[PDB]
RNA sequence: GGUGACCACGGGUGACGGGGAAUCAGGGUUCGAUUCCGGAGAGGGAGCCUGAGAAACGGCUACCACAUCCAAGGAAGGCAGCAGGCGCGCAAAUUACCCACUCCCGACCCGGGGAGGUAGUGACGAAAAAUAACAAUACAGGACUCUUUCGAGGCCCUGUAAUUGGAAUGAGUCCACUUUAAAUCCUUCCGCGAGGAUCCAUUGGAGGGCAAGUCUGGUGCCAGCAGCCGCGGUAAUUCCAGCUCCAAUAGCGUAUAUUAAAGUUGCUGCAGUUAAAAAGCUCGUAGUUGGAUCUUGGGAGCGGGCGUCCCCGCCGCCUCUCGGCGGGGCCCGAAGCAUUUACUUUGAAAAAAUUAGAGUGUUCAAAGCAGGCCCGAGCCGCCUGGAUACCGCAGCUAGGAAUAAUGGAAUAGGACCGCGGUUCUAUUUUGUUGGUUUUCGGAACUGAGGCCAUGAUUAAGAGGGACGGCCGGGGGCAUUCGUAUUGCGCCGCUAGAGGUGAAAUUCUUGGACCGGCGCAAGACGGACCAGAGCGAAAGCAUUUGCCAAGAAUGUUUUCAUUAAUCAAGAACGAAAGUCGGAGGUUCGAAGACGAUCAGAUACCGUCGUAGUUCCGACCAUAAACGAUGCCGACUGGCGAUGCGGCGGCGUUAUUCCCAUGACCCGCCGGGCAGCUUCCGGGAAACCAAAGUCUUUGGGUUCCGGGGGGAGUAUGGUUGCAAAGCUGAAACUUAAAGGAAUUGACG
RNA sequence: AGAAGACGGUCGAACUUGACUAUCUAGAGGAAGUAAAAGUCGUAACAAGGUUUCCGUAGGUGAACCUGCGGAAGGAUCAUUA
């Protein structure tokens, strides 16, 4: 059992302390690899220069081409696949074009079907595809 | 449920209430204290004394006959052993079974029975340092204990 | 071994009362054994206990109620500093309308009530309800 | 020499340190570059002047690192002051106005202050809070009353509409005032300023988790949706649209860090038969943990409910050797000091802001700290605030002595003018100063006595240790026997036998196989043999000897807390495996053939190497398994058996009994085990124990945190090497899994 | 009084060459894993999975694999009828 003893702090301590490099969810945020991994550096989201779009194929239990964007990130010079959310939005994002891209919501796993995509577009040369697929502000000339 | 045995054993002496001498004993704590005396002086172990005494002779326990027990009377007179019996009792035993391991090699049980006894020693000595009854120095050394016994 | 000699104690008077045992004896005997079984006690939470000398250690024979619940045993004594005394007896006991924490002041053995009318703190027991 | 696993030393930080923050049943967890305190640096270092005060950067000296002008000789560079720009960047303000407030420096009421205040920018964020209300209609309804209902009176209602209708207001705009420094902003107000088609609320959703439509269009595994579960393949409650509704709503969305949620890091407070999981076993240093046992009952009173029963001040001791509030007391001043703490309670000290929270028509609130009043202002002025609690640990103070350690007398010592011998040395005193010697006071030392009921708690259903009679396939070392087995020797007879779902390679008239008698070598110890035995686990069986060792029982034997578990560190550890060596009984990886098969480099055959056999080193792992850590406590039955003991009631024998010994019947301790049950556990299977667990903590060791990647890579180490031990991540992944259920197929 | 200057010494940036450790990366060619998810060749496992299964070790093999020895039952027998 449990140690239990009264002059035993430390012996707790030092239980409850290595016994966390056995948790998942800390030794991504407290070892290291995470900050040195993610393109996106601890960052929320970050800005990247559209090289191509690229269609990707869902995963099998539901055929589909999801319709993506091969990024190079600025701070990293790091690549990336970004699913362009929404109908018909790949058809705005032009190669060369400067995105905004935030993440899933999975923080890291990729979400659903397109099998290894982390992240999403947001922007689009200062736009937001949300104002576009919506035909409030039009694309910059 | 022992030291160093899985035997989780009970068989152990047990004493009354009462303490008072039982009357048939003649003797007195004098007469107890001149034969205490006289088998240390023959070479009898405070146990193998207390023995003696009570098959043979009469004192269910010397300590309530007299004021106190065994190895005080012998202490308190200078017969007492060098060591404590209880230990080189231990230390006896080790070299017993040094010998053989000596002249057998292979004795792999000899090998624990050895390093348990060592083991019981060493555990013994280290209150005997503290309860100060041996010198703070005195160790065990396989090649001086022969000569101890 | 026998580290504590309540746990050893207190274990075999709640865990008889669960059987309906009558009652019960405790092997090893104790003066905060006795110091402690006299709250419960007053308290009703056991009949009158008869130890008996054994020239050694001594024997209780506890008698026993229906009324006894559990009593258990905070094994390290910790030192409750009366402003804790609440957030224990929060904790440890099934509401606040009874139940007792037995502990240990510079004014003798007694429950958690008695601490607190005379204004003390001390080393936590252990607790029966 | 000093420090160290109470973890130093080494490495790292997305580290300036505190005061706090958001989270939060209690406990934490992360953040605190953030205005308050403390530290540091002005590209980086070093050195410098000067200065009380600096190693000062709105100084300078180089160097390094940066960079400006040039007449090419030379010269001037430091925004981490304020503004501003560039670069970096997911990610952040105006070359604004001013000393009017608070403060500071000066020689100083007088200047200056990008300290600072004021504007501007400013969904960083917090407070308040419009986006309409109401009458009458038209109706749309539904509790009294009235009606069998249909209907109606109507006190009640509410839906939409007509807007029928005027009333009310602000958002704006803008006379005017205040403000302020001048504004601005705010507060004040003249004047204009609401019938929607306006002065116009959006963002996500509408299968579930999750509040909200199998409403209507379109597409048809596409587009697309969907944090997860999912939908989409020709009626989609799921895509794109339309209409309706819902939530919050001036906010609302997604990006991710982090907290609860997490009884998924578990101190409180997780888990370890099978689900992820207890070392193969044992020893053992640190660490943690450790039985009992020591002033009490009782007394004296005051006070609640002749006495009884609650409730309070008392009987910390010692000293007085110490003060004094010619001999004093009186007791405070000192100390034995609280043995030496741990513990608890009371003080004191704890910067403010923050926090908790007193007080207060800020119009409320976040806030603010004021305000209130007295007053018709004749008062030419009164009255009150700016509360308090916490503030860890350590430190300081004072009570208490519950528990935990810890201490004191035992090869003799406390005291008792108890007495002296030796020495020392201080100082009073001999009308003063010196000398000698004293008396005495205080150390130090030490002869010799008196008294001190003169000192050892007990032995643990803790341990340790002695002895006793057994016990046991425990271990070693000798020794002895048994068979079979193959080998050979010989003899007999004779042709097939071994092997097989069938056969052949094979063995054979060169007489195999079989029969007999002889020798041989090595193997292994059959039945007896069991929920039988022992050891730690690997473990352990022909006879006899010797050599140590061990449990258990037995024990008015001794010691007396000596103990449990244990990082670290050791002993042993099938088989297999490896170096040496010895040997070659069978079996037999590898290896050779025969078959079988679509094939079999497999099974089924026939050979047979390493090895299985021995002695000597290593290796250090098992499904090393009871898949159950070790010690310790407690809770039910009932059967059996191994050992020891005890008791009894038997008898076979065995003898005249005996002693025995063998059976029978009991009890007792500790062993291996069984069954049975609504203890109680247990997801379940099951479990006297896996029982004592939300009624959570007896002690302690190890160790798991979805699955794989992976027991991988890398590092370290051991090993001759197989390998052993230590042991990551990216990535991917939604379940993998466990227990039981029906199925259904063997 | 007293400058320029010069001998010495001390802190010492800086520069040059070694050492360490930290971190970060370039790389011909090689071998895993995963994806992942529908290719061929088998069919190792789950039913007596056609050869009870599995561990460790060894040796072998086109691949599951196979075979020794010692284990394991998590079995396909809680029994074998003195
Ligand atoms: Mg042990
Ligand atoms: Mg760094
Ligand atoms: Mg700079
Ligand atoms: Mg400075
Ligand atoms: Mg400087
Ligand atoms: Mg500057
Ligand atoms: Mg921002
Ligand atoms: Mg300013
Ligand atoms: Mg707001
Ligand atoms: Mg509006
Ligand atoms: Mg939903
Ligand atoms: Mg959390
Ligand atoms: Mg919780
Ligand atoms: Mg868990
Ligand atoms: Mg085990
Ligand atoms: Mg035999
Ligand atoms: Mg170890
Ligand atoms: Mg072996
Ligand atoms: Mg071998
Ligand atoms: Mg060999
Ligand atoms: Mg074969
Ligand atoms: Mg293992
Ligand atoms: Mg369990
Ligand atoms: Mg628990
Ligand atoms: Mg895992
Ligand atoms: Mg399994």
């Amino acid at each position: 059992g449990k140690c239990r003893g009264l002059r035993t702090a430390r012996k707790l301590r030092s239980h409850r302390r290595d016994h966390k490099w056995h948790d998942k969810q800390y030794k991504k945020a407290h070892l290291g690899t995470a900050l040195k991994a993610n393109p996106f550096g601890g960052a929320s989201h970050a800005k990247g220069i559209v090289l191509e779009k690229v269609g990707v194929e869902a995963k099998q239990p539901n055929s589909a081409i999801r319709k993506c964007v091969r990024v190079q990130l600025i701070k990293n010079g790091k690549k990336i696949t970004a699913f362009v959310p929404n109908d018909g939005c790949l058809n705005f994002i032009e190669e060369n074009d400067e995105v905004l891209v935030a993440g899933f919501g999975r923080k890291g796993h990729a979400v659903g079907d397109i099998p290894g995509v982390r992240f999403k577009v947001v922007k689009v040369a200062n736009v937001s595809l949300l104002a576009l697929y919506k035909g409030k502000k039009e694309r910059p000339r | 449920g022992r030291m160093h045995a899985p035997g989780k054993g009970l068989s152990q002496s047990a004493l009354p209430y009462r303490r008072s001498v039982p009357t048939w004993l003649k003797l007195t704590s004098d007469d107890v204290k001149e034969q205490i005396y006289k088998l240390a002086k023959k070479g009898l172990t405070p146990s193998q004394i207390g023995v003696i005494l009570r098959d043979s002779h009469g004192v269910a326990q010397v300590r309530f006959v007299t004021g106190n027990k065994i190895l005080r009377i012998l202490k308190s007179k200078g017969l007492a052993p060098d060591l404590p019996e209880d230990l080189y009792h231990l230390i006896k035993k080790a070299v017993a079974v040094r010998k053989h391991l000596e002249r057998n090699r292979k004795d792999k049980d000899a090998k624990f029975r050895l390093i348990l006894i060592e083991s019981r020693i060493h555990r013994l000595a280290r209150y005997y340092k503290t309860k100060r009854v041996l010198p703070p120095n005195w160790k065990y050394e396989s090649s001086t204990a022969s000569a101890l016994v | 071994v026998r580290m504590n000699v309540l746990a050893d104690a207190l274990k075999s008077i709640n865990n008889a009362e669960k059987r309906g045992k009558r009652q019960v004896l405790i092997r090893p005997c104790s003066k905060v054994i006795v110091r402690f079984l006299t709250v419960m006690m007053k308290h009703g939470y056991i009949g009158e206990f008869e130890i008996i000398d054994d020239h050694r250690a001594g024997k209780i024979v506890v008698n026993l109620t229906g009324r006894l619940n559990k009593c258990g045993v905070i094994s390290p004594r910790f030192d409750v500093q009366l402003k804790d005394l609440e957030k224990w007896q929060n904790n440890l006991l099934p509401s606040r309308q009874f139940g007792f924490i037995v502990l240990t002041t510079s004014a003798g053995i007694m429950d958690h009530e008695e601490a607190r009318r005379k204004h003390t703190g001390g080393k936590i027991l252990g607790f029966f309800f």
